[PDB]
């Protein structure tokens, strides 16, 4: 009689992904010397790249960061179609004005987040760089505007705002003020007026494939044992053994006559291993009658 | 021997059929959809196999 | 620049025959000593493809759809053709694609291109230290709004003059699957006086490009107005169709034979019995 089935359980799990080498300089806007104005904000186009968010978050080398809709540790296994980086310089009291669905001085009239925005906000203290003796008037901001800007809209144009109705042309009259003003940055002021560099990460998801994602962690390789293996294309369980099979340079894995995968090539290094599923079978019980003996 | 070969071969080839699901491999299905939305497609695949 | 060539005459799309052309590796899966049948966009065997050439008063560059997929075949000694023009509107209105070989590597750019009425290339002031390197790029004047960029693997080209029979065959298959642009390439030496040689070869994948832009037409770069003549070159243009081949894998994984299923009534039985040898019977 067959009373059960036995199977060898895997000892551990092995996950190996191809090399992330030849990374793109995604930290250029993070290490940049000088940004543009809050209305002049530049959008960095990142395509066909891999960005490492572990040194950007887990290292805790920056002042603060805030996430929306997704945890910072979930960004390694998740990603969308496109990723953008918006670099601009603001004040301390204007940091809270950057958030989805919130209104403010720079929120409506300069840079606005959509309600469905899934990205993150990154900030750090720039007072040791962006501040200088006598004040830095290079950066400007739009205080007044007649309407509200659409989300992710850039308007660098200059004009003269009119509060009331007056024929102000090239002069400052009654109810006519300059929409653009300069920051009052000085190193002697407290943390509220200290300049902070806020670079918001904008994520875009479309029908196009995702060419920009997080880092890929890999593990050590173990041979001649039953393990759970995932190399970049598939999941499976078996015993890994080096064999004499020869793969063409573009071939990742391979299958047998049953259309089941019998071999896979390491996406990281170059090695060819056959895939043999772990041993199993039925449990057969050899026993005499109950009235004979218990053996 | 050929009819038995065709029967064993058929039984292995049915694992590759999609059976109306997203994919015939269950790990990408469990790793993407939430469990309540996921259970309808896994029940369609178990019943098909 | 504005005016066209005095010898320009659009030729009609004449046909010729191909034998084993259009067989390629559908996926990266390695199978050995088996017969596998797959369904994808294919080039039918014993079909009719366009027969085109250009010399120093025969000039042919028609416009053809890339819709169902297009096959490229180029037989040249020095590998004159650097690349092709790809795009929907073929100008800066929408995104266009250019695969260009600079004689060092393969260059890929997707931008918005301002189209010039008479593109061309050439080398100037080679009197000292020739090297046959590309000097000026006169094909496209400006490029802007680039959404994608890529540089491929390094390849070898020697433009030194040679004698004898044609030493090279370039067989390319370009296709669009769910936005992936799949570049297939095969290079083998042959001995060919004219026409096509008798033999079987499989086309190997180069790169899989995840761009995902729509391309409804394609063109060939003009590389070498009455005193400016075209060089000696020939090319073939096929059309891919959702056909079915029965592939024969050897011990090394290379395809040694292919059977187009719906081509012949014997071949529907070859694909039905899943064998390259049909036993006697009904």
């Amino acid at each position: 009689y067959q009373t059960s089935n036995f199977r060898v359980q895997p000892t551990e799990s092995i996950v190996r992904f191809p090399n992330i080498t030849n990374l793109c300089p995604f930290g250029e806007v993070f290490n940049a010397t000088r940004f543009a104005s809050v209305y002049a904000w530049n959008r960095k186009r990142i395509s066909n790249c891999v960005a490492d968010y572990s040194v950007l978050y887990n290292s805790a080398s920056f002042s603060t960061f805030k996430c929306y809709g997704v945890s910072p540790t979930k960004l390694n296994d998740l990603c969308f179609t496109n990723v953008y980086a918006d670099s601009f310089v603001i004040r301390g009291d204007e940091v809270r004005q950057i958030a989805p669905g919130q209104t403010g001085n720079i929120a409506d009239y300069n840079y606005k987040l959509p309600d469905d925005f899934t990205g993150c906000v990154i900030a750090w203290n720039s007072n040791n760089l962006d501040s200088k003796v006598g004040g830095n008037y290079n950066y400007l901001y739009r205080l007044f505007r007649k309407s509200n800007l659409k989300p992710f809209e850039r308007d660098i144009s200059t004009e003269i705002y009119q509060a009331g109705s007056t024929p102000c042309n090239g002069v400052k009259g009654f109810n006519c003020y300059f929409p653009l003003q300069s920051y009052g940055f000085q190193p002697t002021y407290g943390v509220g007026y200290q300049p902070y560099r806020v670079v918001v990460l904008s994520f875009e998801l479309l029908h196009a494939p995702a060419t920009v994602c997080g880092p890929k962690k890999s593990t050590n390789l173990v041979k001649n044992k039953c393990v759970n293996f995932n190399f970049n294309g598939l999941t499976g369980t078996g015993v890994l053994t080096e064999s004499n099979k020869k793969f063409l340079p573009f071939q990742q894995f391979g299958r047998d006559i049953a259309d089941t995968t019998d071999a896979v090539r390491d996406p990281q290094t170059l090695e060819i291993l056959d895939i043999t599923p772990c041993s199993f079978g039925g449990v057969s019980v050899i026993t005499p009658g109950t009235n004979t003996s218990n053996q | 021997v050929n009819q038995n070969a065709q029967a064993l071969n058929t039984l292995v080839k049915q694992l590759s059929s999609n059976f109306g699901a997203i994919s015939s491999v269950l790990n990408d299905i469990l790793s993407r959809l939430d469990p309540p939305e996921a259970e309808v497609q896994i029940d369609r695949l178990i019943t098909g196999r | 620049q504005c005016v066209n060539f005095t010898t320009r005459t659009q030729l009609p799309p004449a046909y010729t025959n191909s034998f084993t052309r259009g067989v390629y590796y559908p996926d990266k899966v390695f199978r050995s000593s088996v017969l596998h049948s797959t369904q994808d966009l294919f080039l039918p065997f014993f079909s009719n493809v366009t027969w085109f050439h250009a010399i120093h008063k025969r000039f042919a560059n028609p416009v053809l759809p890339f819709n169902d997929g297009v096959y490229f075949a180029s037989t040249e000694k020095s590998n004159i053709i650097r690349g092709w023009i790809f795009g929907t509107t073929l100008d800066s209105k929408t995104q266009s694609l250019l695969i260009v070989n600079n004689a060092t590597n393969v260059v890929i750019k997707v931008c918005e291109f301002q189209f010039c009425n008479d593109p061309f290339l050439g080398v100037y002031y080679h009197k000292n230290n020739k090297s046959w390197m590309e000097s000026e790029f006169r094909v496209y004047s400006s490029a802007n709004n680039c959404t994608f960029e890529y540089v491929s693997q390094p390849f070898l080209m020697d433009l030194e003059g040679k004698q004898g029979n044609f030493k090279n065959l370039r067989e390319f298959v370009f296709k669009n699957i769910d936005g992936y642009f799949k570049i297939y390439s095969k290079h083998t030496p042959i001995n060919l006086v004219r026409g096509l040689p008798q033999g079987f070869s499989a086309l190997e994948p180069l790169v899989d490009l995840p761009i995902g832009i729509n391309i409804t037409r394609f063109q060939t770069l003009h590389i070498s107005s009455s005193g400016w003549t075209a060089g000696a070159a020939a090319y073939y243009v096929g059309y891919l169709q959702p056909r079915t081949f029965l592939l024969k894998y050897n011990e090394n994984g290379t395809i040694t034979d292919a059977v187009d299923c719906a081509l012949d009534p014997l071949s529907e039985t070859k694909c039905t019995l899943k064998s390259f040898t049909v036993e006697k019977g009904i």
